[PDB]
RNA sequence: AUACU
RNA sequence: AUACU
C-alpha cells in the first residue's frame, strides 16, 4: 500500500523561536510574550526536613546544575542557573510562613494505620487544611510544592499498588486505586492553589528507597539536571496562568476544538461513566467539561454519549469556547479512543449542523491491537509510522528518533487504531496529520516522545482528577487543576 | 526502495463457499480424515472446499448447499459478518496442519508438535540467495508459535500472524510448574527477528495463502 | 457440625381449611376469601386462528380434562371444570368485543425483519396500541391473554437466545437479551391491565416447535392436564386483585416484612443498579420499591446501599407498610445475595432503630457453594437441609421430596451459603426456618418446589419488569405487574 | 444415626509456620526438592515448615522466620487471611504429591498422572471390608480428579474436594480437539458414587489431613 | 413467554 | 507522585 511518515511539527517558543525539544526551546526563547506577573510564591508543605531540602534543592538551581550523561548531547542538555539567565523571566521565590512544617507525630499516625484508603483520606485532609489555613492571609502562595518524606511516601504509594485494583479498556481514569495525586488535585479544587506533588529522590538522591517501593514501581529516576526539567517548567506552569510554549496548525487555522471525547469513572456513588470533554482547541488550553451520563451497551461497559447527551456535551463545549473567545469553532475534532456508536455520532453531528462553515472530524482509537508494520528499523524513520490498510490508518507514533542517536525505549512500539467514520469529510491522512500535530505539548512533561495526543493522553488526567469530585460541586475548566 | 514486510496474509479464496445450516455449539471425532470438525457459524454451517458431495463432518443434512462464490457472502459491510467469517477462517486454519501444529488454549498459539522427548529435529526452507535453517526443538523444553487475528480490510482477506517465540513452556506438560523464561530479543535496527520468524514459517502454507506484502515506500 | 431438616410449610386455603398440594388445595377449597363480584373478563389479543383456538381451548377445559401419566398420582392430579367444580367460583368469560385482532400482515412484518431488539420493539408496541385502544372503553377487562402464534414466538424467542447475551451474579434483571415479558410488563405498567402471556403449545398441541427453538430451550411441556394448571391460577391472581392463598406461621404474627434487597440494572442508561425492595409480608403481597442508585465496591460491580440510600430505602418500605396497614413492621428481615457491607448495616440499622420493638435479623445468601453436605441420599428428605458450619447455614432446598414420591429434577441439587450477620439477634436454624417458610407463595406456578424464597426469587422477575420503566415515571407496588 | 459424609477435608496443623517476607511473586528450581515453590503470600514470603535451616530452598530471607503456633496465623477473623491461608493450602497441596498427581489450569483439577500412553495403572487401595480398586486409567485416555477449595468455618481449616472425572485432554492427545465425553450420571439413592470417590482418593495422605467428619444425624 | 430442577 | 516508553 502507500506507506507515510510525517514530521515533526512547529512548537512556538517566546517571541518568534522555531521548533527544537521542549527542553531547548524553553533555554533560548522561555514562555510565550504576555505581561503577567513575574512573582510565583512556592510556599512548601511538608515537615522540617522537606521545607528544608526543598529550599535548598531552589537555592542550589539558582546556580545552575550540569548533569549529563550516556553519549547523545541532544537527549540531556544540562539545566542551568533559576535566576540569572531564567528563560521564564521570573522569580521564584520562597517566604517564611507559608512554609508549614507537619511535626513528626502526625506522620507516624497517618504512616502506621493499615487501611489503604483511610491512610491516603487522613494524608490528603491534614494537607488540605494546612493550604486552607494558608488561604486566608498572609501572602499570595500562588503554587504550593507538595514535598513527602519517606514513610509518607511509602505508605501512599503501598496504598496504591498493594490495594490489587484492577484496569478497565474504557474507563480513562487509571487502576481503581486510591491516587494521592488525584484525591489531592480533587480537594484542592475549591482551593486557589495549583499544587504541585514532587518526592525526595527528586530533591537528593542520598536516601534510599526501600526495596519493595523499587520493585514495585521500577523506579529509576534521571541525574540531577534530567530531574529539575520536567519539574519548573510544571511549576512555572501552575503558578502563572500561561502555557510555556505554543503549538502551530497546519491545515488552516481558524478555529479548532479537538475535543477529546472520553468516559472516565468517579469513585463516588455508582462508578459513573459521567464522561468528560477535555477540549484543547489550536492552542493548547485544557477546557475540562464534565457532562452527564453516558449510555453504556451493556452491564455498564462500553459507553457512549446517547444523541440527547451528544448535542448537550458538544452545545458546552461550544458554550465554553464561544465564552473564552468572540469566535465559534469552524471544526469540532472527535477523538474517542473506542468505537463510534450510531446513537453518538448522530447527536455530534445535529449539534455540529447549527454552525457557519463546520468540519466534522471523528476518528476511531482502540488500544491493545496487534498488528505490526514496516519491519524495518532505526534507520527508516519510525516514530510517525502509518500505513493506509484500505480504510483503516493504523498508526504507532512512538518508536526511533532523528536528532536522537539512539532508541529511547526500552521495549517494542505498539500501535492503535486510526478508523474514521463515513461521515467525516476528510481522508486518513489529513486526520492522522492532525493527530500527529497534537504533539510535544503535554505539560506534564517536557519530553518529545509521544504515544497518545493530549485530548487523548489527558483524559488520565481528567479521569485521575474527576474521579474524586462528588455531585453537585462546581468543577474548574483551568486545566492548571489537573497537571 | 525502503519497504518492509507486514506481519498479515494475503489469503487468496476460490469461487466456492458451501453454505448451510445445522444446530450444534462448537467436535463428534470422526472416521476419516482430519477435516471433521465443526467448522460451523453462529446459527448456520460454513463449510468450505471438500472432494465429496456433502460437505464437511458429514453431519449436515443434504441438499442445503448454496454453493455460491466468495465475493457474494465474504465481502460484507457489517463488522458481525467480518468476525464470524474470521472465526471460520481461524478454525479451519487451526485443523489444516493438525498432523505438524498443535494449538493452545492459553496465549493462542500454533506450535510445533513434539515427536518424541528431547527431539533434535529442524526445518529447512529453500530461498533464493542460499539456505537458511532453524531449530524450534531446543532444550536447556520451547518451541516456535505464533498467534492468528482477524482482519478484512476491504478488498481482501487477512490472517494475521503474530511470532512468539514461545520461550515459555513446550512439552506433554501444559505447564513447568509455572516457570517461565524470556526476555527481548528482537531490535530495530536495520534487520529483525520478528519478520524473520514470519518469513521462515512455512508450515501453515482451499486456504492458499498468498506472500505477504513488503511493498512499502519511506520516504 | 450439627443437622437440622426442617418440615414442608403450610398454606392456607379457602376458609379455615389446611394444606394440601397447592394444586389440591386450589381444588378442594379455592382462593383464600370473599367469593362475591365473580366477574372476570379475559379479553385476548392475537390474530384469529389464535383466538379461536384460544377461546376453543378454554371451552375445553371448562369442562374438566382428566390428564395423567407416570405413576404417583399426587404430583400429576387433573384439572377440574369451570362450573360446579370450578375452585375459583368466577366467571372465566371472554369479553365479547375484546378479541383484539393482528391481521397478518403486520405478523409478518415483524417476523421478517432481522433485528432482535427492533422486531420486538414493535411487536410490544403492536399489542401496547391494542390494549390502549381496548380499555378506552365499552367494558372492563380486568385480565388480558397476549396469545402468540407460533410466527411471533420464533421471533420474540431468537431475538432473546441469539442475542448472544452476558450474565452477572449482583444483577437481577437477567441476561441483557430482548424480553418481550418484561417489555410488555413495563410499557403495560400504565395501563390497568395485568396481562397473560402463552405459547401457541399451551393452546393446543397440533403445531410442532421448530428443531432450533427446541434445542436452544429444552422445551418439553407436561400434560393438559399438568399445562392449565399454571395457567388459570395465574390467571386469577391477576384479576380482582386477591391472592388465593396465604402462609400460616407462629413466630411473627404481630408484623413482619422480609424485604428482600436485591439489585438490578435497568437499560434505559447507564444500567445502573437502582436496586428494589421486593417487600414480602407475612401474607406474600409483593410490594415493590424501586430504591436509588446505591453505591458500588469497583466498577459498577459488586453493589451496595449507602447508609443514606440504606435509611432511605427502609423508610419507604416502613412507609409503604404503614400506608398497607396501621401497624409499623417489627420484624424486618433482610435478605441479600451478596455479604452485608458495613455501610449498608450500618444504614440499615440507623433506619430500623427509629422503629419500636426490634426483633430485627439479616442473613447473607450467596449462590454456588462446592460443599456438596448430607451425601445420604433419597430414602431420606433432600429437600430443606443445611448443616450448622459453626456459624453458617450452608443450604438447599432442592432434593427428593417425600410426598411425590421421586426425585423431580434431573440433575443434582446445588446449594446457597445461609451466614447471618452478627447484629442479628436469632439463631442460625430460626432464619433457615424463615427463608423455608418463603417456599409455596410463587404466584408464577402452582407446585410445592424451592430452590429460591420468593424474596429472592421475585427478584428475577421485578428486575425483568422494571429493566424497562424509564427514569421519572411512576412505577406500580402491586404485584400483579410483574408475574 | 443416619450419618452422611460431608466432602470437606480437616487439617491437623503443627505448631510451626515459618512467617517470613522476602519480594517475591509467582517458581525457580534445580536446587533441590520438588519443594521450590513459591509459596507467596500479599507482599510476605511466608512458607510452611522447614526441615532445613532456610525455609523452601533458601531462597527465602535466612534471618527473617517467625515459628509461631498454629493459632496466632491459621484463626483469623478477617476475611483477606482467610484467602491468603487457602491460597497457600492450594499451594503446598498441589506441590506435595506432584511425582503422581497433576494439575491444571482449567476446572482446576489435581488429575491422575500418565506414565506412557495406553496406561494399565489402574488404582487399588485398601479398605476395611476388602480391597476396592478403581480404573483411573481408562482408556477407550481418561483419568480421575477433584477440584479443591479452603474455607475456615471458624473451628478447623477444612479442605473441601468436589470428586470430578478428568474425562478430557491427558497426555496422549494435548486436548482432543475440544471434545469431551460425559454425561453426568450420578445417583441419588441411599447410597451415591461422589461419597465413594470422596473416599476412594487417599492420594493425598505436614498437611495432615484428618478424616472427612462423617457425624449427622439426619432425622 | 404454563410451570419446576 | 520530576519524566517518558
Ligand atoms: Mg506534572
Ligand atoms: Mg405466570
Amino acid at each position: 500500500f502507500e506507506t507515510r511518515i510525517f514530521d515533526e511539527p512547529e512548537l512556538e517558543f517566546g517571541d518568534h523561536h522555531h521548533h527544537q525539544d521542549p527542553r531547548l526551546g524553553l533555554s533560548e526563547a522561555g514562555p510565550l510574550q504576555t505581561f503577567l506577573g513575574d512573582v510565583i510564591k512556592i510556599g512548601v508543605v511538608g515537615n522540617s526536613k522537606t521545607i528544608e531540602d526543598t529550599r535548598k534543592f531552589i537555592e542550589t538551581v539558582s546556580s545552575g546544575v550540569e548533569g549529563k550523561g550516556e553519549k547523545h548531547p541532544n537527549m540531556h542538555p544540562p539545566f542551568p542557573g533559576l535566576g540569572n539567565q531564567s528563560p521564564y523571566r521570573c522569580r521564584f521565590e520562597i517566604e517564611d510562613g507559608a512554609t508549614a512544617a507537619l511535626t513528626k507525630s502526625k506522620l507516624d499516625k497517618i504512616g502506621k494505620e493499615p487501611d489503604h484508603y483511610r491512610a491516603v483520606e487522613m494524608a490528603v485532609d491534614e494537607i488540605i487544611g494546612e493550604l486552607q489555613a494558608m488561604d486566608d492571609g498572609g501572602s499570595r502562595p500562588d503554587v504550593a510544592i507538595i514535598a513527602l518524606p519517606v514513610k509518607l511516601l511509602e505508605r501512599v504509594w503501598n496504598a496504591k499498588v498493594d490495594a490489587r485494583g484492577t484496569t478497565e479498556k474504557s474507563d480513562s481514569s487509571g487502576s481503581d486505586a486510591p491516587n494521592f495525586r488525584g484525591m489531592l488535585k480533587a480537594k484542592a479544587m475549591g482551593l486557589s492553589f495549583p499544587i504541585q506533588i514532587v518526592w525526595e529522590d527528586v530533591i537528593d538522591d542520598k536516601v534510599t528507597i526501600p526495596q519493595k517501593v523499587k520493585e514495585s514501581s521500577s523506579r529509576k529516576i534521571q541525574d540531577i539536571a534530567g530531574r529539575t526539567w520536567n519539574l519548573m517548567t510544571s511549576l512555572y506552569y501552575k503558578g502563572s496562568g500561561r502555557i510555556p510554549w505554543r503549538r502551530m496548525p497546519l491545515e488552516g487555522e481558524f478555529s479548532a476544538c479537538y475535543v477529546g471525547i472520553s468516559f472516565y469513572r468517579e469513585a463516588d456513588g455508582q462508578q459513573l461513566f459521567t464522561s468528560a470533554a477535555q477540549m484543547f482547541d489550536e492552542r493548547g488550553r485544557g477546557f475540562v467539561l464534565k457532562g452527564r451520563r453516558a449510555r453504556t451497551e451493556s452491564r455498564g461497559r462500553h459507553p457512549y454519549m446517547a444523541r440527547e447527551d451528544a448535542k448537550k456535551i458538544i452545545e458546552d463545549v461550544l458554550a465554553a469556547y464561544k465564552l473564552h473567545h468572540k469566535t465559534l469553532p469552524a471544526r469540532v475534532f472527535i477523538l474517542k479512543t473506542s468505537r463510534f456508536k450510531d446513537e453518538e455520532a448522530d447527536g455530534i453531528i445535529a449539534a455540529l449542523d447549527e454552525a457557519g462553515t463546520e468540519l466534522r472530524d471523528l476518528v476511531w482509537v482502540q488500544e491493545s491491537y496487534t498488528a505490526r508494520i514496516l519491519r524495518d528499523g532505526n534507520y527508516p524513520v519510525l516514530r510517525g509510522t502509518f500505513v493506509d490498510l484500505h480504510g483503516k490508518g493504523l498508526l504507532y507514533t512512538s518508536g526511533s528518533m532523528p536528532y536522537y542517536g539512539t532508541y529511547p525505549g526500552k521495549y517494542d512500539p505498539n500501535p492503535l487504531l486510526l478508523c474514521p467514520h463515513h461521515t467525516s469529510e476528510s481522508t486518513v491522512a489529513q486526520l492522522a496529520e492532525e493527530i500527529f500535530s497534537l504533539t510535544k505539548v503535554n505539560w506534564n512533561s517536557t519530553q518529545m516522545n509521544q504515544r497518545l495526543p493530549i485530548p487523548i493522553r489527558a483524559a488520565r488526567k481528567v479521569g485521575e482528577v474527576l474521579k474524586y469530585v462528588g455531585e453537585g460541586e462546581v468543577i474548574s475548566a483551568d486545566y492548571r487543576k489537573y497537571i | 526502495g525502503e519497504d518492509a514486510l507486514i506481519n498479515m496474509l494475503p489469503l487468496t479464496l476460490p469461487n466456492e463457499m458451501y453454505i448451510a445450516s445445522t444446530t450444534y455449539e462448537p467436535i463428534l471425532n470422526g472416521d476419516g480424515p482430519k477435516r471433521f470438525d465443526w467448522v460451523i457459524n453462529g446459527g448456520t454451517f460454513w463449510s468450505f472446499h471438500d472432494p465429496r458431495t456433502s460437505a464437511c463432518s458429514e453431519i449436515v443434512d443434504i441438499d442445503q448447499v448454496e454453493a455460491i462464490n466468495t465475493k457474494e457472502l465474504a465481502l460484507h459491510d457489517d463488522i458481525d459478518e467480518q468476525n464470524r467469517f474470521s472465526h471460520l477462517l481461524r478454525q479451519t486454519l487451526r485443523y489444516q496442519t493438525d498432523s505438524d501444529l498443535g494449538w493452545d488454549k492459553d496465549h493462542k498459539a500454533l506450535y510445533f508438535r513434539a515427536i518424541e522427548r528431547e527431539v533434535s529435529r529442524n526445518f529447512a526452507y529453500t530461498s533464493s540467495k542460499k539456505k537458511t535453517d532453524a531449530n524450534v526443538v531446543s532444550v536447556f523444553v520451547r518451541h516456535h508459535a505464533f498467534s492468528p487475528r482477524f482482519e478484512l480490510m476491504a478488498d481482501q482477506w487477512y490472517l494475521i500472524i503474530t511470532p512468539t517465540y514461545y520461550y515459555t513452556t513446550n512439552g506433554y506438560a501444559p505447564h513447568q510448574f509455572a516457570a517461565p523464561l524470556l526476555a527481548g530479543k528482537k531490535r530495530l535496527d536495520k534487520s529483525a527477528a520478528l519478520r524473520g520468524q514470519v518469513i521462515m514459517w512455512h508450515r501453515f502454507l482451499y486456504l492458499m495463502f498468498g506472500e505477504p506484502p513488503s511493498i512499502h515506500l519511506d520516504v
